[PDB]
């Protein structure tokens, strides 16, 4: 066969109509690989289209080029390897279609409905058919179409590789039964397709494609297995693709009985409206040679009569719906750029679905729309929204001037400059967000360079751009789409260690706050800043074909860090402690390690020293496995204390040699490489591997890093220094003697050792320090640890080594950003920050889960805010905050009824433990005065604490900031 | 502003204040503040037209009346609902009109092995929430349900 990849090489497509739209198609499709984008206009360049078109410029303009001609250049420099042709044949119902028949796919972009027909009759007619795809957007309302051909074929709906598994037996019979691997689970549904190779017994079944029935789980019937031989081992099956057709009509049959998409299911029968309204715009361009001019009664009223002739047409009849028609025959002469983006991404994809069939395409229609973005608006007036001959006048025919003026002014704080973020740039641009100098001020932030790249490459970055700084370049880049905007780029990363940085004063200044992160921890980070100033925040996420938008307004939505996280997926116990069979087991058997290593036994001894019932705790957990948690802390405590660098360098020799020697060959003694399995198959087969255990060497580097790594953080942990010196570490490893080792073939205990654990007393001032993890910090040696210990585990088991960056992406598990995805989540994105500048009601704001492979669009309204509320209380927002002002000489007791008197609550305690009721001395605690109490040890203004309120247990309450002088 | 008038057959004249902007299903909520309470028993009619509960005042072109006026009507609690699965993977569960959300959130669990409290749901537009009721978010014969898990990257 020929790749999805392979397929765009050979496949030209051809693109007309070069307005905002048609525009966003070309850079995406461009971008992805296509190897021939033929793009085509007739029009020239004018001063409007410097608003919807950010290539175009001032200059061209004047000079009066064609609008393609003039955006070639900017366009093939995306992509080098892809051939962009202009074209500025004229297209009439005269004009020969013939020369339409080179390409795969055809895009049309600002066309009558007419000669579309036409075009779409002829595309559909030719043998092989060529694929139709039509886009316009007018003012607010979009629409796009899909005509694949009356039959077109799928090769891969999931767009994933095809599955392997291994067969545990295979029963002889007709619904013979087949069982795979305990280990190795299947997920396969009872319509599918498998491809069975290197079978032992059953020889036939080695070129035989069988369906297979799930009717239990983790089995399945092939067929009938009597004739054929009796299975003895092995056998993989590989999943076979099985293509899904999906049948279109035509251009003109669609018109009268429309198949559309629901995006919202709030309101399902919206999409026939606007088909109908829509529809009525082109029939008025048609009967009178020009769009419904705003404000005009007569105007809006002809196209509700069309769109009321056109609802009797319709098959269902539907009713038509006058606030739809109304605000499209208002912005019909305008052009929303952010929309346009979003109608975009997705129609790009759409054209790769044709050329590849990689994912299952649109079905006919969809229409997305901003109704959200004017409805909130009221009754405006007219004169809001007349041209004022500047370049912003597309938008003012959308959103009238009042709204265009909230942008110009905005403060926006973009956290994060990859591919979201640079799509949200040139959506902030075309918007005209900060463009306004007195007040407007868009601050962008990243702290990573650019990269070759050369597949999935960015539209800003460039390969002279390759090693220079992301927000900087992006700026710069920005500023040629629009000269006014005002970019503050900076390169700190948004972390705890910067927040003196973006201090609680830039928060407040800032109007909205914009996430492009790709780890949820910065999101939590931003999330709960944003809280603390009462700041909105707009998040988005790309994952391939998927994408996210989460709004977040002041206390008419929840946060982030509510909101929760499933698991993912865990990889099977037992497979990555014993048998690893890729790079991806031994990173993550790393992690599972590091946190077994520097951060959980700390936190053990830690919690044994504090809590004095620690003991009973631990006892009651988990029967079977206090014993393995008591001897873990003893070990810690005594065992392994050291009290010196060289006694931590030991220890890493030590435990580089349990785990990568010692360990394998009692693993080996277990399961010889000789041994066989039931049914006479080799043990060490398909997933499983055999491992060969190490010989630690000092001139090696890798077996050098892991002890390095291993040894400066062991000591972290007990609080001792670091050298960091290796020919040190080297000369003084020669030196030291490892214990032999000795394969094995295999409660009084447990009461010894609670008498040997010191108690707490004895062991006074000790405390040890987890560490927690940090991949961004190369200087820690946390990743140093991490790459290490998985390269070493993987020349035990055969595994191919894994390189710093390799391994970086693979713990990620971060997924190369799509164009077609981006580009529409940031058009989203940048809709909902137009409703967030107007301070529109919570109903307006609407988050979206898509995924383009379905492809689905689902729209939701916002998580309302949760109140949580103590018996006999009142009830407090997330956002909500408690303050309290004080005096230089006050009491823990003279504040707790200070808190009762102002909101009708006590707490039972107070956490920052400064004071519990069981605590002894609670009486102490409660008279100490409260600069005794607490020590900022910067005397600040005030100090943040947390409270809580005991009805049964204690339960959490807003946070109390304290002020130590009322001032 | 507006004030808004309800005929009813069975039922007395209903006159309370109003928005043409604002919903039919704004107006049926209204109307259970002043009599009849809740809007299930609630058919509204002007003429010979039926008014849709979603779609608004205005949307039925109502325009340039200080007051105006439309006749009340009256009219399967099992339902059949399909719920999508992450990737492409629908589901057939059986839900009343009084389920609790907990109830049908339980069922998700037993199709997809999600546990409820961190189950992520969207229905007829509105996030599936704790603590509400299958009929207090609208539910319908025919209507499906989404699960959705959180994309990183970018």
């Amino acid at each position: 066969g020929d790749t999805a990849m392979q397929k765009m090489a050979k496949s030209h497509v051809f693109l007309s109509g070069m307005g905002g739209l048609g525009l966003e198609i070309a850079k995406n499709l461009v971008l992805a690989g296509i190897k021939a984008v033929t793009i085509h206009d007739t029009e020239k360049c004018q001063a409007w289209d410097l608003g919807t078109n950010f290539f175009l410029s001032e200059d061209d303009v004047v000079n009066k080029r064609n609008r393609a001609e003039a955006v070639l250049k900017h366009i093939a420099e995306l992509n080098p390897y892809v051939h962009v042709t202009s074209s500025s044949v004229p297209f009439n119902e005269t004009t020969d279609l013939s020369f339409l028949d080179k390409y795969q796919c055809v895009v049309l972009t600002e066309m009558k409905l007419p000669l579309q027909k036409k075009i779409n009759d002829f595309c559909r007619s030719q043998c092989p058919p060529i694929k139709f795809i039509s886009a316009d957007v007018h003012g607010i309302w979009s629409r796009l179409f899909c005509d694949f051909g009356d039959e077109f074929e799928v090769l891969d709906t999931t767009g994933e590789e095809p599955k392997e598994i291994f067969i545990s037996n295979i029963t002889q019979a007709n619904p013979g039964i087949v069982t795979c691997l305990e280990n190795h689970p299947h997920k396969l549904e009872t319509g599918q397709f498998l491809t069975f190779r290197e079978i032992n017994g059953m020889t036939g079944l080695n070129g035989s494609i069988q369906q297979i029935t799930v009717i239990s789980p983790f089995s399945f019937s092939i067929g009938d297995t009597t004739e054929l031989e009796p299975y003895l081992h092995g056998g993989i099956a590989v999943q076979v693709k099985t293509p899904k057709t999906v049948f279109f009509e035509s251009l003109e049959r669609q018109l009268k009985h429309p198949k559309c998409l629901i995006v919202d299911f709030s309101n399902p029968e919206a999409p026939l409206e606007i088909h109908t309204a829509m529809l009525a715009l082109d029939q008025f361009q048609e009967k009178y040679s020009r769009k419904p001019n705003v404000g005009c009664q007569q105007d809006s009223e002809e196209l509700l009569k069309l769109a009321t002739s056109i609802s009797e047409t319709l098959e269902e009849k539907p009713d038509v719906n006058a606030d739809i028609v109304h605000w499209l025959s208002w912005t019909a002469q305008g052009f929303l750029s952010p929309l346009a983006a979003a109608v975009g991404g997705v129609a790009s994809q759409e054209v790769l679905k044709a050329v590849t069939g990689k994912f299952s395409p649109l079905c006919q229609w969809l229409y997305l729309e901003a109704a959200d973005i004017v409805e909130s608006l009221g009754k405006p007036e007219c004169e809001e929204f007349l041209p004022r001959g500047d370049r912003y006048d597309a938008l003012r025919a959308c959103i009238g001037d009042t709204l265009c003026q909230k942008l110009q002014n905005l403060n926006i704080f973009l956290v994060g400059c990859g591919a979201i973020g640079c799509e949200m740039l040139k959506n902030f641009a075309l918007l005209g967000v900060g463009t306004s100098k007195e007040k407007g001020m868009i601050t962008v932030t990243d702290p990573d360079l650019i990269e070759k790249s050369n597949l999935n490459r960015q539209f800003l970055f460039r390969p002279h751009h390759i090693q220079k700084p992301k927000s900087y370049t992006a700026a710069d880049a920005t500023l040629k789409i629009n000269s006014q905007i005002k970019i503050d780029a900076h390169l700190n990363k948004v972390c705890p260690t910067t927040e003196t940085i973006y201090n609680d004063e830039f928060y407040t200044k800032q109007d909205v706050i914009i996430t492009a992160l790709d780890n949820v921890e910065a999101r939590r980070y931003v999330d709960s800043r944003c809280l603390a100033n009462l700041r909105p925040l707009l998040d988005s996420g790309t994952m391939g074909t998927k994408g996210h938008t989460e709004v977040i307004v002041p206390h008419l939505t929840e946060s982030y860090n509510s909101h929760r996280d499933p698991p993912e997926e865990e990889i099977p116990i037992a497979t990555l402690k014993n048998f690893p069979n890729a790079i991806e087991h031994t990173l993550q058997w790393a992690r599972d390690e590091f946190e077994g290593l520097f951060k959980q036994p700390a936190e053990n001894v830690n919690q044994y020293l504090t809590d004095p019932k620690f003991v009973e705790r631990t006892l009651r957990l988990a029967g079977t496995q206090p014993l393995e948690v008591l001897e873990a802390v003893q070990r810690s405590l005594v065992l392994q204390r050291p009290q010196t660098w060289a006694d931590c360098v030991t220890w890493a020799c030590h435990h580089w040699h349990t785990q990568y020697s010692n360990n394998i060959r009692q693993l080996l003694h277990n399961f010889p490489p000789d041994q066989l399995t039931s049914s006479g198959a080799p043990f060490w087969s398909g997933p499983k591997r055999c491992p060969h255990p190490l010989t630690f060497d000092v001139n090696n580097p890798l077996h050098l890093d892991y002890v390095m790594a291993a040894a400066n953080l062991f000591a972290q942990t007990y609080g001792l220094t670091g050298s960091q010196d290796r020919a040190a570490v080297a000369t003084f490893l020669q030196s030291v003697q490892v214990p032999e080792f000795t394969p094995k073939s295999g409660d009084s205990r447990l009461e010894e050792l609670k008498a040997t654990l010191p108690s707490p007393d004895k062991l006074p001032g000790f405390k040890m320090y987890p560490i927690d993890f940090e991949k961004d910090d190369d200087s820690n040696f946390h990743m140093d640890f991490i790459v290490a210990a998985s390269n070493l585990r993987a020349e035990n088991y055969d595994i191919p080594s894994a390189d710093r960056h390799k391994s970086k992406l693979i713990a990620g598990k971060i997924i190369p950003a799509i164009a077609t995805t981006t580009a529409t989540v940031s058009g989203l994105v940048a809709l909902e920050m137009i409703k967030v500048t107007g301070g529109y009601p919570f109903e307006a704001y609407k988050n979206c889960f898509l995924n383009l492979a379905i492809p689905i669009v689902v729209f939701t309204e916002t998580t309302e805010v949760r109140k949580t509320k103590i018996r006999n209380g009142i009830s407090f927002t997330i956002w909500d905050r408690w303050t309290v002002h004080g005096k230089e000489d006050f009491t823990l007791l003279d504040f707790i009824n200070a808190v009762k008197e102002k909101y009708g609550i006590e707490p039972t305690m107070v956490v920052q433990m400064l004071y519990v009721p069981v605590m002894p001395g609670h009486a102490k605690r409660l008279k100490l005065t409260m600069h005794k109490l607490v020590k900022p040890t910067t005397e600040k203004k005030y100090v943040d604490l947390t409270v809580s309120f005991a009805p049964d247990e204690d339960l959490p309450g807003p946070p109390v900031r304290y002020y130590f002088s009322h001032d | 502003t507006l004030t808004v008038h309800v005929r009813s057959e069975e039922w007395d004249l209903m006159t309370f204040d109003a928005n043409p902007y604002d919903s039919v299903k704004k107006i049926k909520e209204h109307v259970r503040s002043k009599t009849k309470v809740p809007v299930q028993d609630q058919v509204l009619l002007l003429g010979s037209k039926i008014l849709k509960p979603r779609r608004s005042l205005s949307s039925y072109g109502i325009d340039k009346e200080k007051t105006i006026h439309l006749t009340l009507k009256v009219v399967e609690l099992p339902l059949f609902l399909v719920e999508s699965g992450d990737e492409a993977k629908r589901h057939l569960l059986q839900v009343r009109r009084s389920s609790s959300v907990a109830q049908v959130k339980a069922m998700i669990e037993t199709k997809t092995g999600i546990i409820p409290e961190t189950q992520i749901v969207t229905l007829n537009g509105k996030r599936l929430e704790d603590g509400k009721m299958m009929a207090d978010y609208g539910i319908r014969k025919g209507n499906l349900l989404f699960l959705a898990s959180y994309s990183i990257g970018g």
